[PDB]
């Protein structure tokens, strides 16, 4: 498996410069023509740079790629929050059909703003009362960072199992928004008192409720 | 262009898999169509790619499993990789590559440019000859001019993707339930709703609302692997409060591995 090195995290804030290098050998970087691609979470790889330094059709003027001997670099200036994805080099090795990419590199985009969540517990539908199944929903959105932990809580007491909770993946608008569920029988759901989602996010514990007796 | 890969979302261990990728705007005879692929947290991975009449270049790695074939009738090439394992699920991209190798003359080291060359040395070209000094005993130094070899390689246009999935687990729908909004679950002028996509496999499922036509404040969340081995996830678009009893909202659920779309229309509920 062989990669080309890159870096694996990089950082700048907004308005600042990044550089990211794609290390590599003379079979490959020394006989340049590097290129560069875009890998936004939720799309398809978009060609940024080829030829070590032309840019794509549509790609702005601050993408700007280089190179030095066997090491090639991405610079990308006047960061914004859209930028935050993951970057790879590539080239061909002692072959114009033959090609091996970089380990990849993760842009995070410092300085954005702080956010708080906005939690919202849905408690199982009829519909799937009926199909004797009975899942509670935990829905977190607009908050930054993309950093939280989520309890579930029965009667005021933990839950001991049953909960599945989704990384935070990034919104339209930047924010970062992650989802929490709690799987019971129909009997559970009806048996306890209420039930509590409990979101912690930089010093603030949101937590909402429900209860089948509001149903 | 427009690349559209084709082809099962699902295939047992140890099968073959075989994908399909149809080209719209474009002959298949010049340009080279390749594939590239990403397992889940690994890096973009080169396949292989056919080029002109059929020059089929692999990745030396993997060129065993690894078969392209080409139609250009149907316009469309194939990618086939035997003998899969969970490695080998992954995105699969259809690709046009642009192959290139520039080709730039030179003399050798020493070697200048010059005129002198005789004919019979057959350099195929006046301004090919190069000159290196005067040796003691052979004389003027006469060479042809070397070629040296550019290789130039990049993917100009990316298809949107097919995710495979290596498993003996069979392929199941999902069933979509309503996440409906309550007199308590609002924030004011704003209301979250939203659908459950539970008990599918394989990946993926997308969702839209309306038929596309509401699109501000959705957000389609990633899925949950459960213990039973299907996957789950949740779709939620924010909407005013007001307009819950008056518009009509309808979550597009769309799981092309078992060849199934959900329209299920989320109620307010009367809590």
């Amino acid at each position: 498996q062989a990669v080309l090195n890159q870096p694996s995290s990089v950082s700048g804030s907004l308005g600042q410069r990044v550089s990211i290098t794609c290390s590599g050998s003379s079979s490959n970087v020394g006989n340049g023509y590097v290129s560069w691609y875009q890998l936004i979470p939720g799309s398809a790889p978009r060609t940024l740079i080829y030829g070590d330094t032309s840019r794509a059709s549509g790609v702005p003027d601050r993408f700007s790629g280089s190179r030095s001997g066997n090491t090639a670099t991405l610079t990308i200036s006047s960061l914004q929050a859209e930028d935050e994805a993951d970057y790879f080099c590539a080239s061909a090795e002692d072959s114009s059909s033959n090609a091996v990419f970089g380990s990849g590199t993760t842009l995070t985009v410092l300085g954005q703003p702080k956010a708080a969540p906005s939690v919202t517990l849905f408690p199982p539908s009829s519909e799937e009362l009926q199909a004797n199944k009975a899942t509670l929903v935990c829905l977190i959105s607009d908050f930054y960072p993309g950093a939280v932990t989520v309890a579930w809580k029965a009667d005021s007491s933990p839950v001991k199992a049953g909960v599945e909770t989704t990384t935070p993946s990034k919104q339209s608008n930047n924010k970062y928004a992650a989802s929490s569920y709690l799987s019971l029988t129909p009997e559970q759901w009806k048996s306890h008192r209420s039930y509590s989602c409990q979101v912690t996010h930089e010093g603030s514990t949101v937590e909402k409720t429900v209860a089948p007796t509001e149903c | 262009v427009q690349l559209r890969e084709s082809g099962p979302s699902l295939v047992k261990p140890s099968q073959t898999l075989s994908l399909t990728c149809t080209v719209s705007g474009f002959s298949l005879n010049d340009k080279a169509v390749g594939w590239v692929r990403q397992a889940p947290g690994r890096a973009l991975e080169w396949l292989g790619s056919v080029s002109t009449g059929g020059s089929t270049t692999y990745n030396p790695g993997l060129k065993p499993r690894l078969s392209i074939t080409k139609d250009n009738s149907k316009s469309q090439i194939s990618l086939t990789v035997t003998s899969v394992t969970t490695e080998d699920s992954a995105t699969y991209y259809c690709t046009t590559v642009h192959q290139t190798t520039k080709t730039t003359k030179e003399c050798p080291e020493g070697y200048n440019w010059d005129d002198g060359c005789g004919s019979e040395l057959g350099c195929g070209g006046a301004d090919c000859c190069c000159w290196g000094g005067v040796d003691e005993y052979a004389g003027d130094l006469y060479s042809c001019c070397s070629v040296a070899h550019t290789y130039e390689w990049y993917v100009d246009a990316w298809g949107q993707g097919l995710l495979v999935t290596v498993s003996s687990a069979s392929t199941k729908g999902p069933s979509v339930f309503p996440l409906a909004p309550s007199s308590k679950s609002t924030s004011g002028g704003t209301a979250a709703l939203g659908c459950l996509v539970k008990d599918y496999f394989p990946e993926p499922v997308t969702v839209s609302w309306n038929s596309g036509a509401l699109t501000s404040g959705v957000h389609t969340f990633p899925a949950v692997l459960q213990s039973s081995g299907l996957y789950s996830l949740s779709s939620v678009v924010t909407v005013p409060s007001s307009s819950l009893g008056t518009q009509t909202y309808i979550c597009n659920v769309n799981h092309k591995p078992s060849n199934t779309k959900v329209d299920k229309k989320v109620e307010p509920k009367s809590c």
